[PDB]
């Protein structure tokens, strides 16, 4: 079906009404989303079918129709935009300066913007419009607010 | 059964709403892909 580059809503008719479970990025004929949104299940695009190609529960990422294409990274210095696609609401760009998730295997960028669970998979972009990662996997901080990682894959 | 619907272009927008702080957190990532706070 529709293979045009852009941001897309991931919907399901299994629950009550049409429920938005997540968001994804279409780039170079490849659909990119978080693993916890689809659980690796196939996707429909009108009458066309999208089958999974690569996935990893630890990274919490999955690609459809081909290998992971998104390879831009946060420069560790500048502000970014969360192109938030919330359930039932219009796509909206929000500008923030990312924080840091310090782990035992290195530092990861983090965005402190709180959005509904169905916003998971919304892309985070740099000043050139390049996708530097996806929003939707993070933690609940000492304040109760949500802080998501800037989750990026590896382009083989 | 899941399906996709277009929601827009991936473009940087000049004069977008600027919000959100930049915290530095000590975190752990487990085998199930779940992040947790290390203290
Ligand atoms: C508690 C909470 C609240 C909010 C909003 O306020 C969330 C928004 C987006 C996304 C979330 N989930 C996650 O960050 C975890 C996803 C997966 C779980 C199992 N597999 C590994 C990641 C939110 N979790």
């Amino acid at each position: 079906g529709e293979t045009t580059d852009g941001v897309y809503r991931v919907m399901t008719r299994r629950l009550l009404g049409s429920t938005q479970v997540g968001v994804g990025v279409m780039q170079e004929g490849v659909f990119h989303t978080m693993w916890h949104v689809t659980k690796g299940a196939a996707l429909r695009s009108g009458e066309g079918r999208l089958d999974p190609y690569w996935g990893d529960v630890k990274q919490d990422l999955v690609s459809y129709c081909g290998p992971w294409k998104l390879d831009a990274a946060w420069d560790g210095l500048s502000e970014v935009q969360l192109l938030a696609v919330p359930p039932g609401e219009r796509a909206k760009n929000i500008q923030t300066l990312p924080g840091i998730f310090k782990t035992k295997d290195g530092d990861i960028g983090a965005v402190a913007l709180d959005y509904p669970a169905g916003t998971s998979g919304s892309p985070i972009l740099d000043k050139c419009g390049r996708v530097i990662g996806l929003y939707g996997n993070g933690v609940v901080i000492k304040n109760g607010s949500y802080v998501s990682a800037i989750t990026q894959g590896k382009r083989e | 059964d899941m399906y996709i619907e277009r929601a827009g272009d991936i473009t940087w927008e000049k004069d977008a709403e600027v919000t959100g702080n930049s915290p530095r957190l000590d975190v752990a990532l487990d085998e199930s892909g779940d992040f947790s706070l290390v203290e």
